[PDB]
DNA sequence: GACATGCCCGGGCATGTTTGCCTGGAGACTAGGGAGTAATCCCCTTGGCGGTTAAAACGCGGGGGACAGCGCGTACGTGCGTTTAAGCGGTGCTAGAGCTGTCTACGACCAATTGAGCGGCCTGCAGACCGGGATTCTCCAGG
DNA sequence: CCTGGAGAATCCCGGTCTGCAGGCCGCTCAATTGGTCGTAGACAGCTCTAGCACCGCTTAAACGCACGTACGCGCTGTCCCCCGCGTTTTAACCGCCAAGGGGATTACTCCCTAGTCTCCAGGCAAACATGCCCGGGCATGTC
C-alpha cells in the first residue's frame, strides 16, 4: 500500500555525538555480510546477521532506545511502505517475534518490539539502548533483512536506506543516522566489483 | 444604281481572251460559264481590297490595296507598285 | 517548350465532359493553335507595316481575322474577340 | 466569191493576240462591273484609275491562264472545242 | 497590394493571355503590342479550338468511341465547309480520307 | 468454282483503304529510299525515327491527292483506267512540273 | 552503299495509294510513272530538310527539319510538332 | 574627320548597302543584323537583277528595239526555266503571253 | 507649302546594272516599275526566310549564313550557285576593305 | 496449494487426428514469440501473443471446443497448481475476460471462457473450434501467459507443459496435445541459446 | 472491438477468369495513387481515389456484385475489425453515404452498400457489377481509404489486405483476389524506397 | 471543444514567495524525465514520474492546496481544452484515482482530487500542501502526463504549459507558476536537440 | 567461478511538416506613338459633243461532236511459292542537349558630309500613215 | 484524189512626219558614314546522357509469279447540228474638253498608352523533427 507520510532521514548526531560503525569483513564468494566505507553501503544476504556499531561521545541516559526503519531512497517511492515482497510475505519463515511482513528484524534481543504504525502504516523495530561493554567503545546491534533488493513487488531493485534513530522513553529524537543497503546474493563479489570501479 | 453590268463583257471580248490561251474553237455555253468564273474572281479580290481600305479608314481604293489583295491569294502583280 | 495541352483539354471538357483525347490528337491541336497564331500574328504585322504604324492593336487582329477566316467563322470569332476585350477593359 | 475554211481566221487570231499586250476587254464596261460588285460590300466607294487597271490585268491574266488549262483538258478528251465542263475540271484540279 | 488575378480569368477565357502577350511581342511580329491585342487573339484561338473539338466529339460518338483520335479531327475538318478552307492544305497524321467514290465507277 | 467479276473486288478495296488510316508504304523500304536520296547530297547523315515517319506521311498524302485528280482526268475523257497522260495532265494543270 | 531502293515501292503499294484516292482501274505504265513523281517530291523535301540541318550544324535530321521543309511548300503538317 | 567612303564602294557593288541595312533592321525580321548581312544580300539582289536585264536586252534586240519594255521582260523571264520557276506566280503588266500553239490544232 | 514627300526606289541601280550588260540599251518607266516590284519581292523572300532561320535556331542576329541558307532555299539550283558566289565575294572583299 | 491429482498429458489424437503446429519465427534478441521443434518448447514474452496451430484429419462436428491447461513438467512438482506468482496475482492487468489468478489467456477471441475447477483446483481456458479454409491445413489460436517462468513463488524457474484438449459441446475428451513453454524477456535469445545448448 | 470470425483470403479466379487491374501511375512527390506489380501492393493517400479495374474472360451473369473488405495481414490481428482510428472516427468527414467508422469507401456510385455485419461486426463495401463501357475491356471501381496505415489505435502500422470477391446475388462466391495496401502521406516517395530496396 | 476563457499564466509568488524547482537529471537518450533551465521546459515520457519542487519563504496556513492545469502555449490554440486524445481516452489505464480523460495525474499522494470545471471546461488536479523537512528547503510533487505531445486529436504536436497555482481551502489564488512541458519518447535526446538549437 | 536473465542506452529507420526557388502578376514612371485639328490642292467624279470602231444581228455550210458497232488486248482475279518486313530482343557510342566562361560583336549615340530625290528642259525613239510587193491561202484543170 | 498555177487577201517592208517619254542637269535636305562607347549574344570548351545505329533470330504477312478470262479501250463509220465566216446594221465606247469639290495628304500640338524596372504570391522539391524497433553490455540471481 501507500503511507500518508514519509519518515525523516536528516542526519543528526545529537548532544552525545551519535555515529555508526561497521566491521571489516572481506570480499570472498562465501561471505554473509560486509560494509563498504567509500559507499556507506552495506552488502549482506537475506536473513543473515548485520552487525552495526553505535558510537557515542557520551553515554545517553537510561531508557534510551534504538529504532530501525527502511524507506525507498528515491523520493517518488518514499510514500510506498518498504515491506517484504508478496512472495516472501506468504512463505512461512517467521521467528515468532517478527510479523510476516516486516523487512528488518533484530535477532538475539527478547525486548524487541515491532511497530505497525496505525497512522503512517510504517514498519519499524525498536530495542532498548545499552552502553558499551567492558573493552568496547561502541554498542553493537544485529539486524536482519528478509528480502533481496531485486524482489519484484517489494523493493524491486530499488535501493533503500536504513534509518537508525536514537530515541528516549517518550520517543523523542536524540540522534539519527542512515546508510544504504543492498540485500543480494554473493555480497563479496559485489563489494569487490564495486570497489574496482571506485579506484578507476 | 446600276445593274446588269456583267453582260457588258461582250461575246467578242470572251473570244479574244480565249485566243491568247490557244483556244481554236469555243462553244456557246462558254460565255455564260466564263462570266460566272470572272464574277467570283472579282468578288474575292474586291472584298479583300475593300478590307484593307476600311482598315486604313480611307474611302478610295488605291492600287496598293488591289496589289495586297492579289498577293495573299497566291498571285503577285508587278508594275502597279509593291 | 510551352504547349497548349492543358487548355485544349479544358475546352473539350466544357463541350464534351465525358470524352477524352489521345496523345496524337492532342499534338495535332497544338500544331493547329500555333499555325492559326502565326497567320493572324503574321497578317496583323503586315497591316501595321502597310499603314506606317508600330503598335499592334485589337483592330489589326480583327482585320486579320476577316482576311484569314471565312465569312461565317470570322463573324463568330469577331464576336468573341470583341467581348473578351470589352470585358477586360471594363474589368 | 472568196472565203476561208472554218479554223483559218480563228487560228490567225491566236497569233495576233498572243503577240500583242493591250487589254482585250472594253474599259468602261469593266469599270461598271467592278463598282456593281464593290457596292455590295460598302456603298459610296471610290477608285483610282490605276486601281481599276490593276484589276483588269489580274482578271485577264487569270482568265487567259484558265483558258490554257481549259484548252489542254479539251485536247485530253480528243476534242478541239472547249466545253463548260472543261473549265470546271481545270478549276477543281487547282483547288478552286 | 491587392491580390492578383490571372489575366486569362480576368477576361473569362481559358487560354493564357500572358503567354500570347509574350509570343506576340516576340518572334519579331511588331515593335509594340497593345494591351487589348493578346485578349482578342486569345479569344479567337479559343473559339476555333472549341469548334474543332465540338465537331470532333460528334465524329467520335458516331463510332461510339469514348476518346477523340486523329481520324475524328479529320472528319470534323473536311465535313465542315469553312474549316475545309482554313485548313485546306493541312496534312494530318493518320487522318485518312472521306469515303468519296465517283458515281461513274459504281456498278449497274 | 467461283470468281468475283472484275471491278467488284476493287470497290471493296476502295472502301477499306479509304476507311482505314494506317500507312500503305512498307516502312523499312521507304527508310532506305530516303537515305539513298540523301546520300547524294551529304554522306554520314543520320535521321530520327520521327523524321522518317514525317516524310512518309507527307509522301503518301501527296500521292493519294495526286491519284484523286488523276482519277477525275480519266473520268473527263470518259475512261475508267488511269494512264500516265492523266497524271501528267493533273500535274501540268497545277503547275507542278 | 544504297541502290535501287526506289523499287521498294512495290506494285501493291502503288495500288493501295491509288485505291485510297478512289482509283478503280490502273494501267501498267502507272507504276513507272508514279515512282518518277514520288522521287521528285521526296527529293525536293529531303534537300530542304538537309539544308536546315546544315544551317543548324547538326549531323542528324530531326522531325522539325522535315516539317519546315514541307511547310514552305504549302504542305503544313500536323502531328510531328509545329 | 576623314574623307568618307560608301560601303557599296568597298564591296564593289552597285546596289546600296546602307538602304538594305535599314530594311533588314526594320520590317520586323530580327532583333539584330550582322555587318556582313546587308553586303551579302546586296550582292544577291544585284546578280538576279543583271540576269533579267541581260536576257531582256537580248529580247529587245530580236525585235530591233533599243529600249526594254514590259513585253521584253516577260519573254526574257519565260525563256529561262530557272527564272520562270522563281517567278512562276507573278503577273507582268502588259507582258503578254508566249506564242504557243498546240500542234494538234495546226492544219494539214 | 511642301511640294511632295520623300520616296525611294531602285530605279537608279537597275538603270546602272542595265548599262553593264547592254551599255547601249535603255529602259522604259513601265519596265522599270516591273524591276522595282521584282527587287522588293525577292528582298521580302530572303529577309522573310532568314528571319525564321534565326528564330528556329533561337538566334537573334541575322548574319551572312542565314542569308546564304535562305538563298539556297528560295532560288533554284543553278541561280543559287552563282548567287552564293557573288555574295561570298562581297562579304570577303568588304571584310578586307 | 497442491492439487488432488495430476492431469493426464498423454498425447491423444482421437477420432479426428488432433495435432498441433507452430510458426517459423527467427531468433532475434526480443522476438515476441518463437517455437523450437527440436525441443517442442515455446519461447514468448509475458502477456504477448502465442500462436498455436490446430491440425486435424477431419473437421470435428460443430460445438467442439478447445481447452488449455498448465502443469509442471517435472514430476516432483506436478501436484502443484500452476498459478500466477503472488506478485503478478495482485497487480491490475485483467483484460476484463480473464480472472486475475489464471496464467493462460486467449486474445482476439470473444467466445472465451475461464474455469476454476472446484475439485482438482486447476485453472483452464476454453474456446470453440473453427475449421480452416479448404486450402489451408490448420487453424491458429493465440494465447497469452501472464507470468515469467522465473516468477518466484509461482513457477519459480520450473518448466511447464501447456496441455491442449479438444472437447465436444458437453466437455467429453476428443483429443489432447501438449508442449513445453518458457515465458522470458528475451525469447529468441533464449531459444537460440537452448538450441545451441542442445548441441553444446 | 473484436469479431467472431475471420473472412477468407483464398485466391480463386473462377470460371470467368476474374482478375484485378491497376493503372500505370508514376512515383513522383505529387502522386496520389500508384500500384507496384512487383509487390502486388498499392500506395495511395488518405481519402484519395484508388481505381481498381475488374478483368474477366467472360461476362458474369446479371446481379453479380463486388465486395471489398480489409483485414489485418497478421493472423493475431485478423479477428480485430479493421476500422478507422478513434481520432479519424470522431472527425467530421463523412460524405453522407459512408459511415464514420468504415475504412474503405466507394465514390461515384449511388448503389454502394456499406455493411456493418451484425453477426461479425465486419466493415465492407459492395457495388453491383457492370460490364465495361463501349470501348473498354474492364470495369473500374473507385475506392477511398480514410486512414493512414500508421493511425494509432486503428491500423497502427499493421499491414492490411484488400479482399476483392466476385459474388452472385445470393452472396455465393464466384471469384476472389487480394492485394496489399499502404495508405501513407507520400505514396511516390514510399514506393521508390520500398521498390529500390527490392532492387537491392 | 473550445473553452470560454484562457487561464492566466503570469507568475505570482504571493506573500509566501511561491516558487518552483526541478532536479538535475542527465540527458541519456531515453531518460524518463529531465528539465532544462535554459528553456524552462520539462522533457518526460508518457505515464512516468515528473518531480516538481515547491519553494516558499514561509509555511502557508493549513488547508492550502496546490492545483495543476495545462494549456496550449501558442496563442492560436489557447482557447482549446487540453485533453487526452480519443485513443488514450478509451484505453484502460486508470489508476483508480484519476478519471480517464484527464491529462495530468499525481502519484504517491493519497489525498488527491481531480476537477472538471463546469464554466471553463478545463481539467485540473489538486493536492494539499506539506512543508519541507527541517534541513530541506522545498517540497516535491510527482505528476504524470498521460499523452504524448504528438497525440493526434489531443495536443497534436502542439506545446503546452503546466500552470501550478497555490490556493487556499476555498480556492483563492495565493501563488502561481508555470513551465513548458513535452511528453515524448526520448526526453534526453529531445532536450539535447532543443538545447542545441538554442545555442543558435 | 561459470552461467542464466532482465533493463538501459545507443543507433537507425519510419513518417509528416517546414523552408527554399521559379514563374506570373501588380505598381509606378518616362518617352514616344497615336489622335485630333486646320489647311492645302491634287485627283476622281461628272457632264457634252462628235466620230467611229466595235458589237449585235442574220445567213449559209462545212467540220467537228456525237452515237453506235466490232475487234482483241490489256487488265483483273486467283492460286501457290518465295521473300523479307516486323517484331523483340541485345549492345555500343555517336551525337544531341545543356551548362558555364569569355570574348568579339552590334546597338546606340553624336557629328560630319556626300548620295539620292525632286523639279525643270530638250532630242531621239517609237508610233502612225501610205504605198509597194512579197508571202500565204484557196479553188480550178490536168493526170 | 493529187499536184500545179493563178487570183485574191493579208502581212511585211520602207519612207515621211509628229508627239511623248527618256535621259540629263541643278539644287536642297536627310541619310549615310566616322568614330567613339557599352553590354551581351554567340562562340567555345566541357560534360552527361539519350537516341540512333548495328546485329541477331524467329514468325508469317506480304510480295512474286503464272495462268484464264473478260470487260475495256480503240478505231471505224455515219449522221447532224453546232460554230465559224461573212456582210449588214446598230449601238456604245473613245476621244478631247471643261468644271466642281471631296478626299488624301501635310503640318502642328496635345494626351494617353506601352515599355521598362522593381517587388509579391503560388507551385514544387529537399531537409528537419520525432516515434518506434533492435542489438550490445552490464547488473544480478542461480548452480
Amino acid at each position: 500500500p501507500l503511507s500518508s507520510s514519509v519518515p525523516s532521514q536528516k542526519t543528526y548526531q545529537g548532544s552525545y555525538g551519535f555515529r555508526l560503525g561497521f566491521l571489516h569483513s572481506g570480499t570472498a564468494k562465501s561471505v554473509t555480510c560486509t560494509y563498504s566505507p567509500a559507499l556507506n553501503k552495506m552488502f549482506c544476504q537475506l536473513a543473515k546477521t548485520c552487525p552495526v556499531q553505535l558510537w557515542v561521545d557520551s553515554t545517553p541516559p537510561p531508557g534510551t532506545r534504538v529504532r530501525a526503519m527502511a524507506i525507498y531512497k528515491q523520493s517518488q517511492h518514499m510514500t510506498e511502505v518498504v515491506r517484504r515482497c508478496p512472495h516472501h510475505e506468504r512463505c512461512s519463515d517467521s521467528d515468532g517475534l517478527a510479523p510476516p511482513q516486516h523487512l528488518i528484524r533484530v535477532e538475539g534481543n527478547l525486548r524487541v518490539e515491532y511497530l505497525d504504525d496505525r497512522n503512517t502504516f510504517r514498519h519499524s523495530v525498536v530495542v532498548p539502548y545499552e552502553p558499551p561493554e567492558v573493552g568496547s567503545d561502541c554498542t553493537t546491534i544485529h539486524y536482519n533483512y528478509m528480502c533481496n533488493s531485486s524482489c519484484m513487488g517489494g523493493m524491486n531493485r530499488r535501493p533503500i536506506l536504513t534509518i537508525i534513530t536514537l530515541e528516549d522513553s517518550s520517543g523523542n529524537l536524540l540522534g539519527r543516522n542512515s546508510f544504504e543497503v543492498r540485500v543480494c546474493a554473493c555480497p563479496g563479489r559485489d563489494r569487490r566489483t564495486e570497489e574496482e570501479n571506485l579506484r578507476k | 444604281v446600276l445593274r446588269d453590268n456583267i453582260q457588258g463583257i461582250t461575246k467578242p471580248a470572251i473570244r479574244r481572251l480565249a485566243r491568247r490561251g490557244g483556244v481554236k474553237r469555243i462553244s456557246g455555253l462558254i460565255y455564260e460559264e466564263t462570266r460566272g468564273v470572272l464574277k467570283v474572281f472579282l468578288e474575292n479580290v474586291i472584298r479583300d481590297a475593300v478590307t484593307y481600305t476600311e482598315h486604313a479608314k480611307r474611302k478610295t481604293v488605291t492600287a496598293m490595296d488591289v496589289v495586297y489583295a492579289l498577293k495573299r491569294q497566291g498571285r503577285t502583280l508587278y508594275g502597279f507598285g509593291g | 517548350k510551352e504547349s497548349y495541352s492543358i487548355y485544349v483539354y479544358k475546352v473539350l471538357k466544357q463541350v464534351h465532359p465525358d470524352t477524352g483525347i489521345s496523345s496524337k490528337a492532342m499534338g495535332i491541336m497544338n500544331s493547329f493553335v500555333n499555325d492559326i497564331f502565326e497567320r493572324i500574328a503574321g497578317e496583323a504585322s503586315r497591316l501595321a507595316h502597310y499603314n506606317k504604324r508600330s503598335t499592334i492593336t485589337s483592330r489589326e487582329i480583327q482585320t486579320a481575322v476577316r482576311l484569314l477566316l471565312p465569312g461565317e467563322l470570322a463573324k463568330h470569332a469577331v464576336s468573341e474577340g470583341t467581348k473578351a476585350v470589352t470585358k477586360y477593359t471594363s474589368a | 466569191p472568196h472565203r476561208y475554211r472554218p479554223g483559218t481566221v480563228a487560228l490567225r487570231e491566236i497569233r495576233r493576240y498572243q503577240k500583242s499586250t493591250e487589254l482585250l476587254i472594253r474599259k468602261l464596261p469593266f469599270q461598271r462591273l467592278v463598282r456593281e460588285i464593290a457596292q455590295d460590300f460598302k456603298t459610296d466607294l471610290r477608285f483610282q484609275s490605276s486601281a481599276v487597271m490593276a484589276l483588269q490585268e489580274a482578271c485577264e491574266a487569270y482568265l487567259v491562264g484558265l483558258f490554257e488549262d481549259t484548252n489542254l483538258c479539251a485536247i485530253h478528251a480528243k476534242r478541239v472545242t472547249i466545253m463548260p465542263k472543261d473549265i470546271q475540271l481545270a478549276r477543281r484540279i487547282r483547288g478552286e | 497590394r491587392a491580390k492578383a488575378k490571372t489575366r486569362s480569368s480576368r477576361a473569362g477565357l481559358q487560354f493564357p493571355v500572358g503567354r500570347v502577350h509574350r509570343l506576340l511581342r516576340k518572334g519579331n511580329y511588331s515593335e509594340r503590342v497593345g494591351a487589348g491585342a493578346p485578349v482578342y487573339l486569345a479569344a479567337v484561338l479559343e473559339y476555333l479550338t472549341a469548334e474543332i473539338l465540338e465537331l470532333a466529339g460528334n465524329a467520335a460518338r458516331d463510332n461510339k468511341k469514348t476518346r477523340i483520335i486523329p481520324r475524328h479531327l479529320q472528319l470534323a475538318i473536311r465535313n465542315d465547309e469553312e474549316l475545309n478552307k482554313l485548313l485546306g492544305r493541312v496534312t494530318i497524321a493518320q487522318g485518312g480520307v472521306l469515303p468519296n467514290i465517283q458515281a461513274v465507277l459504281l456498278p449497274k
